[PDB]
């Protein structure tokens, strides 16, 4: 229980990260922290409901990895020759 | 399985090791750039995952029988289709 | 007098048209193209939907 | 099994494409998609439940439509990079999985399965395409985070990660909201819709076709599985409808206007969720995937990178049947009788009113009437005097595609008593 | 319990605060590895042991290593310089973060749960039969996800 609240606080912290971070990689990082908050909550509740939540959290980790591969791949691809990685440098597409 | 004491012991061990590290330090007081090194880093972060799944099988394996083995086989073959791809694609 | 009045009535309906036009290009102006803005509006939105239910 | 066909073809084609020419791989992915689809048609009314995997009416219809989107999108993309077909197969299977389970975590896996290769498909390598891919990816991953935390809170408020679990008080609600965030984002419902215009305008056009049809389809299939509460449902609807049409007014570019149109349409579709009828939603999405698919095929035959609305004008003179089919599409997307789109809209509205959501319903209807501004501004624009406009008058493939799929529309406008009898359990 | 727990959770929140605060990408990521270490600790303390070790090995060990290779292979900590600040956003980001915190705290309040399960220290001996068992479909699906993921990532780079 004491942990669950820390999980929520962490997720919030990650949200703050995403909203605050100026560069792509670091926004992505803040997202990773959020994911981890979720994982911790999954562990606590697994400890309440019996272990399926651990397998869950592990699958979650795997998934996270996959999207890290693709996401960093994208970040590198788009910004390789291009200059500074600040994500607001791409504002061409306007509503 | 293991008594919880030995994780604490692990941590203590870490403490000693770190302190000694600090000690030795104080005796010190006495284009294409990403591609390769990215691809072969990403594949690390994938094989770590693979193995992270293979370990739970390797322990409870004979208990899981031919269907368990079949599962681990399928899994392995999928991921190796991936690796075989980025191998046949080439990495340099 | 009443003819030109009626012309003014139709004109006013068109005014409603332009009201929807205005509001519309106001809602479409919400998409700057800046990703940080999108994230802000997003988290905000989530907070909104969450705020409605429980 | 459809899943079997998809898995087999994907894994096989991955390494086979090293030994096959890109074109041959296109033939491959086409055949595979077609076979999955055929397997679906042959088991209509089978309900096949395996593990977390479950093929019922919903999975059947929505993966039928999704596979149709995959089929059409693959048709148009001769450009040789065998992955630019492979990834479509990957995405396709993923969308199937997404439509085929109530298991939250497998659902997440399916979401990544379909949305990861799409981040890649947003690359015609155009500077704007890269922007689209980047936005889609970041906002996507954040949405993912929310959906995952929602799953963890669902597993919080109940011992399961399966939807259909009885459900508590507050924590359960918070869980459903946190799920609706990610799922809603994936279906372009407000206020989770921001990515849609930039991504549709930025991505290569056939890819956008694939998205606006298949993705939305699977997304809603997965939304049927959620116990979506009346309040949240109302919010999502009202916002999506209003923002959709009203912002759609200000659009001077075709694809982006169609994105906003898709936001409003998601708004209308969500009404079916009020009862979660799924027979209504199925029909609606049949008409929608047909007409939208058509519209985007036509918009493909003009320009892949981007299309201004002026380009649409004079289309009739150039190709009479593409002009007519495009008009018909615009009218069916308007929801004007006697076209199938009208029946879809009616069938969703019907569930809204049946549920007793009257204010929401009316609002939707008012702004739907508003939407007649821009749907006509295209369909009619078909007959205008041609500006100097790019036009590659298509193969028999695409012409017969747009024409047939178009004919289907008013075919079901006159006779919805053809397909509607069984978009249900299959009887 | 609370003796270690206080220090552990404080260190957790502190670490997260750092990873979202630091203006050095290398330093940030690094702080996140500290986080993952402590997190694996907490997992161990939460009878999820194998998961903890995978937490060090995969998450701390591998993933943030890829992050580091990438921020080092472009440029780290010098990317944030630009000064298109939007500091009217910082209190709004902070406020919205506090909101997304408050809502979760609210939903978590009044929860009386038996955190007493026999979940015999997350060992893979007990984890296995579930994984290659009731979880085998999700496992395999995940595998496919990894394959598709690598094909994407490679095709997402592919110079020439
Ligand atoms: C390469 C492409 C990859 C795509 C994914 C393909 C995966 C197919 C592999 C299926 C094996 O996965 C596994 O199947 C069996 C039966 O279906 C499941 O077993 C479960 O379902 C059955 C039937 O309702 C129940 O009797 C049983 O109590 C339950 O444990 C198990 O939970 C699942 O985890």
């Amino acid at each position: 229980m004491s942990y669950l609240l820390t999980s929520a606080l962490l997720f919030a912290l990650g949200v703050y990260g995403v909203l605050t971070r100026r560069t792509a990689i670091l926004v992505f990082l803040s997202i990773e922290l959020m994911l981890n908050a979720a994982n911790l909550s999954l562990v606590g509740f697994a400890r309440a409901y019996g272990l399926d939540g651990q397998v869950a959290a592990l699958m979650v980790i795997a998934v996270a990895a996959a999207e890290v591969a693709v996401g960093l791949g994208l970040i590198v691809a788009i910004f390789r020759h291009r200059e500074s990685t600040a994500v607001d440098d791409l504002s061409e597409l306007r509503g | 399985m293991a008594p919880i004491q030995e994780y604490v012991g692990t941590l203590i061990y870490v403490g000693v090791a770190l302190f000694i590290g600090v000690a030795a330090l104080l005796v010190g007081a006495l284009k294409r750039f990403p591609v390769h090194f990215y691809v072969v880093a990403m594949l690390f972060i994938l094989f770590d995952v693979e193995v992270a799944f293979l370990w739970p099988y390797a322990v409870s394996a004979g208990g899981l029988g031919l269907y368990g083995f079949l599962g681990v086989l399928a899994f392995t073959l999928l991921l190796f289709v991936g690796f075989l791809y980025e191998w046949w694609k080439g990495v340099m | 007098a009443l003819f030109y009045g009626d012309r003014g009535l139709l004109s006013g309906y068109f005014g409603l048209g332009g009201a929807a036009r205005s509001l519309g290009q106001g809602l479409a102006r919400l998409q700057t193209g800046y990703l940080r803005v999108y994230a802000l509006l997003f988290v905000l939105g989530a907070l909104l939907l969450l705020g409605v239910m429980r | 099994m459809t899943l079997a066909i998809l898995a087999v073809f994907s894994v096989a084609l991955t390494l086979l494409g090293f030994v096959l020419p890109p074109q041959g791989v296109k033939r491959a992915t086409l055949l595979g998609l077609a076979l999955a689809l055929a397997s679906l048609l042959l088991t209509w009314g089978k309900p096949f439940a395996f593990g977390p995997y479950a093929v019922d009416g919903v999975s059947q219809v929505f993966t039928l439509l999704a596979l149709l989107g995959a089929l059409w999108t693959v048709g148009l993309v001769r450009s040789g990079r065998f992955e630019f077909y492979l990834l479509v197969l990957y995405a396709a299977l993923g969308m199937h999985l997404l439509a085929s389970t109530r298991h939250l975590l497998l659902m997440l896996v399916a979401l990544e399965a379909l949305s990861l290769p799409l981040y890649a498909l947003a690359t015609w390598r155009r500077g704007q395409g890269l922007e689209a891919a980047l936005k889609y990816f970041l906002l996507g991953a954040l949405a993912a985070a929310f959906f995952l935390y929602g799953a963890a809170l669902f597993y919080g408020a109940t011992g399961s990660l399966v939807l259909g679990a009885p459900g508590e008080g507050p924590l359960y609600a918070l869980a459903l909201g946190l799920l609706l965030v990610g799922l809603g984002f994936k279906a372009a419902l407000a206020p989770f819709h921001f990515w849609t215009p930039d991504v549709y305008q930025g991505s290569p056009t056939p890819v956008v076709l694939f998205m606006a049809t298949s993705v939305k389809a699977a997304a809603f299939a997965a939304l049927l599985r959620v116990a979506a509460p009346p309040e949240a449902l109302a919010l999502l609807v009202a916002l999506s409808v209003v923002v959709g049409n009203l912002a759609a007014l200000a659009q001077k570019e075709a694809k982006r206007l169609l994105a906003y149109s898709s936001i409003a349409h998601a708004g209308y579709m969500a009404l079916a969720l009020y009862t979660g009828n799924a027979q209504a939603l199925g029909f609606y999405l049949l008409t929608y995937v047909l007409a939208t698919g058509l519209a985007f095929a036509v918009l493909s035959q003009i320009s892949p990178d981007r299309v201004p609305l002026e380009a649409l004008r004079g289309l009739y003179r150039k190709d009479p049947l593409l002009g007519l089919a495009f008009l018909v599409a615009m009218l069916s997307l308007l929801g004007l009788p006697p076209l199938a789109g009208f029946w879809g809209k009616y069938l969703a509205f019907a569930e809204a009113a049946r549920a007793g959501a009257w204010g929401v319903l009316v609002l939707a209807l008012v702004t739907s009437a508003v939407s007649a501004y821009y749907y006509l501004g295209l369909g009619l624009a078909v007959f205008a005097r041609p500006e100097e406009t790019p036009f590659r008058p298509g193969p028999p493939w695409a012409r017969a595609a747009v024409v047939a799929a178009g004919v289907l529309l008013l075919a079901l406008g006159l006779l919805p008593g053809l397909v509607l009898p069984a978009l249900a359990a299959g009887g | 319990m609370s003796l270690l727990e206080g220090l552990a959770l404080f260190l957790l929140l502190l670490s997260g605060v750092l990873v979202v605060t630091l203006r050095n990408a290398i330093h940030a990521a690094l702080a996140l590895i500290l986080n993952f270490l402590v997190l694996a600790g907490v997992y161990v303390a939460l009878d999820a042991r194998f998961l903890g070790f995978i937490q060090v090995i995969v998450y701390a060990g591998a993933i943030v290593v890829l992050f580091l290779f990438v921020i080092m292979l472009l440029f780290a900590a010098q990317g944030e310089i630009g000064f298109d600040p939007l500091v009217r956003s910082r209190p709004l980001a902070a406020l919205l973060a506090l909101g997304v915190a408050g809502i979760l705290a609210a939903g978590l309040w009044g929860l009386d749960l038996a955190f007493t399960q026999d979940l015999k220290g997350g060992l893979p001996q007990a984890l296995g039969p579930l994984l290659y068992g009731d979880w085998l479909f999700v496992l395999l699906a995940v595998g496919f996800l990894l394959m598709a993921a690598t094909v994407v990532a490679v095709a997402l780079v592919e110079p020439g």
